[PDB]
RNA sequence: GGAGAAUUUGGACAAACUUGGUCAUUUAGAGGAACUAAAAGUCGUAACAAGGUUUCCGUAGGUGAACCUGCGGAAGGAUCAU
RNA sequence: UAACUACUGCGAAAGCAUUUGCCAAGGACGUUUUCAUUAAUCAAGAACGAAAGUUAGGGGAUCGAAGAUGAUCAGAUACCGUCGUAGUCUUAACCAUAAACUAUGCCGACUAGGGAUCGGGUGCUUGCACUCGGCACCUUACGAGAAAUCAAAGUCUUUGGGUUCU
RNA sequence: UUCCAACGGGGCCUUUCCUUCUGGCUAACCUUGAGUCCUUGUGGCUCUUGGCGAACCAGGACUUUUACUUUGAAAAAAUUAGAGUGUUCAAAGCAGGCGUAUUGCUCGAAUAUAUUAGCAUGGAAUAAUAGAAUAGGACGUUUGGUUCUAUUUUGUUGGUUUCUAG
RNA sequence: UAUCUGGUUGAUCCUGCCAGUAGUCAUAUGCUUGUCUCAAAGAUUAAGCCAUGCAUGUCUAAGUAUAAGCAAUUUAUACAGUGAAACUGCGAAUGGCUCAUUAAAUCAGUUAUCGUUUAUUUGAUAGUUCCUUUACUACAUGGUAUAACUGUGGUAAUUCUAGAGCUAAUACAUGCUUAAAAUCUCGACCCUUUGGAAGAGAUGUAUUUAUUAGAUAAAAAAUCAAUGUCUUCGGACUCUUUGAUGAUUCAUAAUAACUUUUCGAAUCGCAUGGCCUUGUGCUGGCGAUGGUUCAUUCAAAUUUCUGCCCUAUCAACUUUCGAUGGUAGGAUAGUGGCCUACCAUGGUUUCAACGGGUAACGGGGAAUAAGGGUUCGAUUCCGGAGAGGGAGCCUGAGAAACGGCUACCACAUC
RNA sequence: AACUUCGGGAUAAGGAUUGGCUCUAAGGGUCGAUCAACUUAGAACUGGUACGGACAAGGGGAAUCUGACUGUCUAAUU
């Protein structure tokens, strides 16, 4: 809730809403869609959240890599970790082992919760770590 | 390392130029220009190791400085100008003109073009888009910014160019039936029609290339060249067609030539 | 009639030097206690035969030295047997 | 805790034997009961673990390390003989080992005859048979093995059921 | 040639997902305005009139998820294997070879392998995974409520209720 | 290119090692050595130290010549040929060397920039510059200020340079230039008209911000803000413009302003022609260098996925003083804890984190090779890093450069 | 830090800070009003870089001999 929670004022860069032009439909929100056959929310479309690092509402775009992952930590705001498990093979033994990699990820308030299966998305570096983000949810 | 490599080992050449390992240690650096490093061919190979006028880099500057050779109908004094596909070669004296084309191994042919032909080159089309004061223009495969195009023109379209003017006589669209040459991979040199495309989103176009003795394979979007319609080529192909023979046909075409 | 040298305030970057701390890697050392070469010397005779007290295990004590003794095991025992 | 006492039983192993109670536990067998893959083996991590040994209370018959002591002997603070401290028993704590041995990991399947026996069950003509589950045992060796030998130590160069440890 | 087959591949039907619909285009061939153009009636046409769109492109619409395997693509050159070629042979090299040797013709500098990862593609055995059980389940031209969305109009921006159309 | 043999015993069958055997673009060394071709070579220890020499400079028809330099044979009272010097420009960021550092780092394959800079090349691309546009402002062309050079000197000594006097520019600093038109604001004047119009200013490009367009899923009309059609007049009432992407606040175009106001040729050669108004009139060829932006090429930077040797006698690590994330800013070419402020308590780990070791630069590859493997890769190609050790930085498109500078440390020279 | 009887050793060793002024934040009682203490943390500014400003107030470490420890005695030389 509140979205006006910050020391700033939370607004998408250059919409203009203009009190001179008197209308009670909504604020001017503006939206994306992603590409690559992802459907943007209604939550991204209707809710309120600012969010300048949100696929839909915001000013990233997914490009490279889809990947898919489980979702193991939810206790950072607005990303998470995900796991993604693999086999990896030794060919002496002409075998496998089970390796896995922690990815962690940005996540729109479109959206999810430990346990969850997503899709996530490559953007441009976000934070130290973050370089995905996610762009679907299956649980 | 610092800034820009000036120099380029004569292993670490492109395989296609066909350089001998011995003589030498480096190898011509292709100066920037028209065509990427590793697709072009240098008029210093152009004229020593393929037509075999020049015997020494010194040679092949002798020739340049009388300005007698033109790439494109432009007169050129440099040794290593990058020199590519569709260009036009063109010597006053012999008066021979030659338009770079890959043969079927994939590399440069010496073909031998008439000199009404030499008046135009075609250009793929990479991007159109529009310039300063909403002046839309396309970019070619050899750099070319041409401004007031057809609208009809969209990307991957070849596009006839006067050479004289710089200007689009003709253009092909590119859809099913059309004819090709595939300019990269391991079916670099190969002709053939246009089958159908997958598209692909966030990633490769793909183009399923039949030809005439109907030998199916894909290549990438990149890699293909409009060129005519269906048995309608605008250029003059080289000897052989884009046909690819087994190394066993080719073997057997030796042992027609091998009776004298 | 604007350039503009020495000089100078605060700042970040920060070599280098003292000083502790810590980790790694080498190395000296009176003396001590082992091991090996090692089989030959001295003293016994512990083991191999019921090796002359069957042998061996764990433990505990004894002590020139091998070893000896208690308690509980084992047979790889010198008994597959009432 | 004799004799009874065995190629007999029970227990994860160490172990466990006079009587009767009380307390929970357990295998096997029987089952036209119930759930429905919940399992097998397991780094890490845990419980239990003969004897000896340790600390502190009880107890202290017998045997007995040390020690005393008489023989033997070249010596004999060794065997043998007479005593005897800790110890041997118990309560609360420790210890974590043994030839803790079948010197044979566990789970599953298959491959061969035989009679004994322990527990449950079934049939009976009531002491015998069948059956499942146990401790074993006898013959052969198909196989295996360096051999001794082994019904598993077999089904391994015709080389792969699962898994831990060394 | 047809036939004798063997071995592979695709599409039909048999209680048989072969994603679904929305305009491009109906190409085609049971659409027939001149039928016999024509080798054994299974080795067959000169095109008109809605057609029958799985022959063939971009659209919303939503699509259990892997592993494995096929094919493709990729994975610099050199090096490796390897084709051609009498470096006098060879290691090598990438040359060379035929003419009227007096104004020249011509073949070459292949090909293969290189996974584990990623990409595209066919398969759907094997191995895992999800689904309707307190039905919050499926399909639906139903039959209402409710919730927003905005296209050619209704001159045109704009105010603005509906019928629509999703 | 699937091979074994000798050695425990008195003899035997085993287990099991030791020894033999063959290879090594694998080093040393010993002895020996006629010929042809080919050819590695101070890596290993000491990324230890270095005397001397050399390894980066560069000029065309075409930036700057009064060399008191060489010519001259006669193209010239401006110069005109060939040219030391010096200024200007470009280069010196490549190459070559080495392997010390470095173990998710490097590197390999594979992605990405809708996340950025890019000398040069190549292709496009610039009538809009004076601002009182009737004061001045040269555009038949604008300002000094300097080298080399000539003199006067210093210093033991150096690729040290002072003082004085000259003089160039594609150096430096200024500064005019040339077609219409349309559209907007401002508005003189008259007339309250559904009123409209002199003439006034602005409108290139770049810079910075704010705002706007950048449509589209098919068919109907109501109701007008009406106050605009088109005068058939019941107000017929149509036709409108919209590129690319999987995807954007994209390209691009408007609107209002902004700017220690960017650029928009005061430049150079060789040809010398055509118009006549024969004045040095107007116009004109081939091409050199330059320049704004976009594209291109040569790059660069960051970046996704998966992959690394030994070690548990390293099991917890990171988070004070950035560790993980959020918001805002700053800084950067640009993304990002890259840094700062504030807030949250996160992030990695037995699928081996973290730590230690490496006589570890990674890869292409090499050796050996039944099949599977084992060992090596300082070293000809590719990538990285370094230039005694550290840090800082100027110049420049590009360097945290070392045959650049500055400092400290170590070493060493006159 | 060694060492340890696991209690200690320990204020080990060794460092940094400290004024004035102007602010900020947090921490309560009684019936949204109202009343009230001092504690702690942070920031700005400021000065001859001072500031536990007088007073008050541990030197520390490596070892050895010896007595385990606290305790006690030679009033007037131990
Ligand atoms: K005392
Ligand atoms: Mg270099
Ligand atoms: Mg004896
Ligand atoms: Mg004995
Ligand atoms: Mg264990
Ligand atoms: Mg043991
Ligand atoms: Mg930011
Ligand atoms: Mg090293
Ligand atoms: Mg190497
Ligand atoms: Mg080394
Ligand atoms: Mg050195
Ligand atoms: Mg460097
Ligand atoms: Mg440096
Ligand atoms: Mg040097
Ligand atoms: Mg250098
Ligand atoms: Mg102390
Ligand atoms: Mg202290
Ligand atoms: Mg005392
Ligand atoms: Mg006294």
């Amino acid at each position: 809730l509140t979205v006006q929670s910050e020391r700033a004022f939370q607004k998408q860069p250059h919409i203009f809403n203009n009190p001179k032009v008197k209308t009670s439909k909504r604020t001017k929100r503006w939206y994306k869609n992603a590409g690559l056959g992802f459907k943007t929310p209604k939550t991204a479309i209707e809710g309120s959240y600012i969010d300048k690092k949100c696929p839909f509402t915001g000013l990233v775009s997914i490009r490279g890599k889809i990947l898919t992952g489980t979702v193991v930590s939810t206790k950072m705001h607005r990303t998470i970790v995900i796991r993604r498990a693999y086999l990896h093979y030794i060919p002496k033994y002409n075998r496998y082992e089970k390796r896995h990699k922690n990815v962690p990820v940005h996540v729109s308030p479109a959206f999810v919760q430990v346990g969850d299966i997503v899709t996530v998305g490559q953007c441009r570096p976000i934070s130290k770590t973050v370089r995905f983000n996610v762009v679907k949810v299956s649980a | 390392a610092r800034g820009p490599k000036k120099h380029l080992k004569r292993l670490a050449a492109p395989h296609h130029w066909l350089l001998d390992k011995l003589s030498g240690c480096y190898a011509p650096r292709p100066s920037a220009g028209p065509h990427k490093l590793r697709e072009s061919l240098p008029l210093i190979v152009f004229l020593r190791n393929r037509l075999k006028y020049a015997l020494n880099g010194r040679e092949v500057k002798a020739i340049l400085m009388q300005r007698h050779v033109k790439v494109d109908g432009k007169v050129r004094t440099d040794t290593t100008y990058p020199a590519g596909f569709m260009d036009v070669i063109t010597l006053d004296a012999t008066n021979e003109n030659f338009r770079l084309v890959y043969d079927v191994k994939g590399r440069f042919a010496v073909h031998r073009i008439t000199d009404e032909e030499a008046s135009y080159k075609l250009g793929k089309v990479k991007k159109v888009q529009l310039g300063k004061k909403g002046v839309p223009y396309v970019v070619t495969h050899d750099g070319r910014t041409i401004r007031y195009p057809d609208p009809n023109i969209k990307v991957n379209d070849t596009v006839k160019i006067d050479l004289a003017s710089g200007k689009i006589t003709d253009f092909i669209k590119f859809d099913a039936g059309k004819l090709v040459y595939v300019t990269g991979g391991r079916n670099l040199g190969r002709i053939g029609t246009i089958v159908h495309k997958e598209r692909h989103d966030g990633g490769f176009d793909l183009v399923h290339i039949k030809d005439s003795l109907d030998n199916t394979f894909v290549t990438r979007l990149n890699n293909v060249f409009v060129i005519g319609e269906q048995g309608k080529p605008y250029i003059s192909l080289p000897k052989g067609k884009g046909i690819k023979l087994s190394i066993a046909e080719e073997r057997d075409r030796r042992r027609a030539q091998q009776g004298l």
